[PDB]
């Protein structure tokens, strides 16, 4: 099988700058690499065919290059709308194969997360559940580490973390962190805290409430 | 123009079976080879199967060979994928694509994708919980509210606030699996001087179970 190794899987690029995306084949491909762009809601769309040909309605800011085992997709300059997943693929040999994909993001200025914390609703409690929720909103860059503390003690059991993709409006990220408990345990502790570590602070960013 | 529309997705038990359909129009169907390609939740595109214009040359990916069968009904301009002996790993968004762009063969046109989930978890509507600042959050100009969507299956659920009226400021987080059920949350930001005096409601719909829930956000 012709293995396609695509790197990086994640790439951030400032608007105005050059985006470069590499796809190396495990064996020779003869002008049979194609590239696909996949925007969030949608199906992949053909971007480049035959290594360097642009498809219908593809901006000339997109160019493809390469030969043999080395191909590239190059977007110069990145614009806001180039935010997408990009996939190389070879139509040279069965089985047809794809690269693992690259997620292109916009590089912007650092932004500290805005943190809100939420006690379980009275409606969840009355059913016997007790999820505590922390929103960490509109931050950049995407790497962030969240810890939960209960009465000051770290707790990683029952923790659910989820990141949105880059926000189209401000190019920031947001993530949600949920500590899932039972009411009977929740009722036995006083204080709940989510703490995050992010590029924007030397100290962890904290957010706490006391059960009542 | 060229049009490809799929259906037949849904939830299936492991070892189970299912058939996907891909309708074509706006081209001469019987003159093009066709592909099925899939995309797992995480992740990447994976080629599944190929069938030539007259159904004579058929090709399969190694992981599906002997379990899946690809076919077409040319008079009815429809491409099919018969899936059997389903594995957890077959969970994916399935796309059909035309083999066009002659003489530089390429998957030039793709259908919208139809979702297949393979597991023994059953269809369950979510619970929906309003979130609900502090006891009631004084100060800040902006206030952030939330919606917790819990214990549902399978994916997906869709989230709106005030039925779509509140769209900007909304973050809806991708689902996470825990105890074999999904959970997600959604956040919205509204003006502090107008809440709660103007109501805010998260609406949640769950296609699989045909369920719809509205939940007003009360202070407390």
């Amino acid at each position: 099988n012709i293995v396609m190794t695509q790197s990086p899987k994640s790439m951030s690029m400032s608007v105005g700058e050059r985006v470069t995306l590499t796809c190396k084949a495990s064996e020779n491909v003869v002008t049979y690499v194609s590239w696909y762009q996949q925007k969030p809601e949608q199906s992949p769309k053909l971007l480049i065919y035959g290594a360097s040909n642009r498809y219908t309605g593809v901006p000339d800011r997109f160019t493809g290059s390469g030969s043999a085992t080395d191909f590239t997709l190059t977007i110069s300059s990145v614009q806001a709308e180039d935010l997408a997943d990009y996939h190389c693929g070879q139509g040279y040999s069965y089985p047809y194969t794809f690269g693992g994909g690259t997620k292109l993001e916009i590089k912007r200025a650092d932004a500290a997360p805005t943190v809100s914390i939420f006690p379980p609703s009275s409606e969840q409690l009355t059913s016997g559940g007790a999820s505590v929720v922390c929103f960490l909103n509109n931050f950049y860059p995407k790497d962030i580490n969240v810890k939960w503390k209960i009465d000051g003690s770290e707790r990683q059991n029952g923790v659910l973390n989820s990141w949105t993709d880059q926000d189209s409006k401000d190019s920031t990220y947001s993530m949600s962190s949920t500590l899932t408990l039972t009411k009977d345990e929740y009722e036995r502790h006083n204080s709940y805290t989510c703490e995050a570590t992010h590029k924007t602070s030397t100290s962890p960013i904290v957010k706490s409430f006391n059960r009542n | 123009d060229v049009q490809l529309v799929e259906s037949g997705g849904g939830l299936v038990q492991p070892g189970g079976s299912r058939k996907l359909s891909c309708a074509a129009s706006g081209f001469t169907f019987s003159s093009f080879g066709m592909h099925w390609v899939r995309q797992a939740p995480e992740k990447g595109l994976e080629w599944v199967a190929y069938i030539s214009s007259g159904s004579s040359t058929l090709h399969y990916a190694d992981t599906v060979k002997g379990r899946f069968t690809i076919s077409r009904d040319n008079p009815k301009n429809t491409l099919f994928l018969q899936m059997t002996s389903l594995r957890s790993e077959d969970t994916a968004m399935y796309y059909c694509a035309r083999w066009g762009n002659y003489p530089h063969y390429a998957m030039d046109y793709w259908g919208q994708g139809t979702s297949v989930t393979v597991s023994s978890a059953k269809t369950t509507a979510p619970s929906v919980y309003p979130l609900a600042p502090v006891c009631d959050g004084t100060t800040g100009s902006s206030v952030t509210l939330g919606c917790l969507v819990k214990g549902y299956f399978p994916e997906p659920v869709t989230l709106t606030w005030n039925s779509g009226s509140l769209s900007s400021g909304v973050h809806t987080f991708p689902a996470v699996l825990q105890s074999d059920l999904y959970t997600l949350s959604s956040s919205v930001t509204v003006t502090s001087s107008t809440w709660p005096s103007q109501s805010i409601t998260c609406n949640v719909a769950h296609p699989a179970s045909s369920t719809k829930v509205d939940k007003k956000i009360e202070p407390r």
